[PDB]
RNA sequence: AGCCAGGAUGUUGGCUUAGAAGCAGCCAUCAUUUAAAGAAAGCGUAAUAGCUCACUGGUCGAGUCGGCCUGCGCGGAAGA
């Protein structure tokens, strides 16, 4: 939290560490490694699950590798398994596509003790309510 | 393109286009494009403009066209003497006096109706101005 | 509440009304009631902006000719053929 | 530069100027916008 | 007007996405931290973006903005 000094995010899912197909060559280049992308990967990946996507810091000064404490899996990641489709768009607005509910995704994004906006926690409730409306589902609030 | 589907006679005396225009009020839509000058609009003219505006607004709102050709214009081709009969109708025009509302429109933002009319205007041989509907 | 000032017309017909408009006043008229109609002359700019507000055509306006106050409603306009301006107005004394 | 009867701002960085008797467009952002002879 | 700041969070936006993280794509155009900030302004990367903007704080200290009716001009205008 100072300025620009290393940080990116190009992955797929925590249940396959280091992937070469989607991100490939561009995950280790500037004091960052395509091999070491697993040690601090599983410093607490499996400790919870290998079924949720998560990007992370990098932080570099010229040192051998890089230190990058992590945080949340997004809230668009938790609409494939826990709140409907696995495609997402469908036909986003020609027809309502799919539906959800206020209870669904409440706790799934209320757990966020490492991200969110709204001292009032009912606020960052509706401040996750849209990563489901980004695919124009249906309001079963 | 516009033209009479049929007419009592093939050709008209050239005539003159004196006078001020009947049909001077935006009387069908919210906005109009009004003739400020005198002259002839030709069907291609009317149509070129009509397209211009229609596409500006896309499949939105509605349009009316107040003027309609009905005046047949003949010409003589090259390499022909004078006389030997009145020439052959080649196209149609509408006589436009100053004041004529030409096209009306509604179902769109004023600003858009302006843009749209600005564009159609450029296709027209005569000066025009933006007008608006009025009580009374 | 709409207040229009007006002299009466010392002369009439085409020549005079043209001369009026040339001078940025235009002619108008008042009638209805049992009184005779009144050949009126209004200043252009002032009456113009007034009639821009729709209320002008619905409200009862008050015309003012030498001191006296006439209560009227706009009955008809004759606008210019293509310019933002008025050529004539009918007022209904009501 | 582009020379012709109608000359116009094209970007927000366009500027219109008169130098001698001649309307010119001057763009700080895009050389293709530079006009003359308006 | 100018100069100093910020321009954020759902959200790297789900997305017929090979890769897009605003960006031809894809539809919607909703949402929270606020002074304000656009699933959107930009030249634009292999994707990050690096960097100015619409917007709103500070500064400054009195005018400023552009449509209407009009007079006279200007460019548009090359020939033996
Ligand atoms: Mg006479
Ligand atoms: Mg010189
Ligand atoms: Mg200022
Ligand atoms: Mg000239
Ligand atoms: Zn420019």
């Amino acid at each position: 939290a100072k300025k620009v000094q290393a940080y990116v995010k190009l992955q797929v899912a925590a249940g396959m560490a280091n992937p070469s197909p989607p991100v490939g060559p561009a995950l280790g280049q500037q004091g960052v490694n395509i091999m070491e992308f697993c040690k601090a990967f599983n410093a607490k990946t499996d400790s919870i699950e290998k079924g949720l996507p998560i990007p992370v810091v990098i932080t570099v000064y010229a040192d051998r590798s890089f230190t990058f404490v992590t945080k949340t899996p997004p809230a668009a990641v938790l609409l494939k398994k826990a709140a409907g489709i696995k495609s997402g768009s469908g036909k986003p607005n020609k027809d309502k596509v799919g539906k959800i509910s206020r209870a669904q995704l409440q706790e799934i994004a209320q757990t966020k003790a490492a991200d969110m906006t709204g001292a009032d926690i009912e606020a960052m409730t509706r401040s996750i309510e849209g990563t489901a409306r980004s695919m124009g589902l249906v309001v079963e609030d | 393109m516009l033209q009479p589907k049929r007419t009592k006679f093939r050709k008209m005396h050239k005539g003159r286009n004196r006078g001020l225009a009947q049909g001077t009020d935006v009387s069908f839509g919210s906005f109009g494009l009004k003739a400020v000058g005198r002259g002839r609009l030709t069907a291609r003219q009317i149509e070129a403009a009509r397209r211009a505006m229609t596409r500006a607004v896309k499949r939105q709102g509605k349009i009316w066209i107040r003027v309609f050709p009905d005046k047949p214009i003949t010409e003589k081709p090259l390499a022909v003497r004078m006389g030997k009969g009145k020439g052959n109708v080649e196209y149609w025009v509408a006589l436009i006096q100053p004041g004529k509302v030409l096209y009306e429109m509604d179902g769109v933002p004023e600003e858009l109706a302006r843009e749209a009319f600005k564009l159609a205007a450029a296709k027209l041989p005569i000066k025009t101005t933006f007008v608006t509907k009025t009580v009374m | 509440m709409f207040t229009i000032n007006a002299e009466v017309r010392k002369e009439q017909g085409k020549g005079a009304s043209r001369r009026l408009r040339a001078a940025n006043k235009f002619p108008a008229i008042i009638y209805g009631g049992k009184e005779a109609p009144l050949a009126i002359e209004l200043d252009h700019d002032k009456v113009m902006n007034m009639q821009a507000k729709a209320e002008f055509y619905s409200e009862v306006l008050t015309i003012v000719v030498d001191g006296k106050e006439i209560k009227v409603k706009a009955q008809d306009v004759q606008r210019h053929p293509y310019k933002p301006k008025l050529q004539h107005i009918d007022f209904v004394r009501a | 530069m582009k020379v012709r009867a109608s000359v116009k701002k094209l970007c927000r960085n366009c500027k219109i100027v008169k130098r001698d008797g001649v309307i010119r467009v001057i763009c700080s952002a895009e050389p293709k916008h530079k006009q003359r002879q308006g």
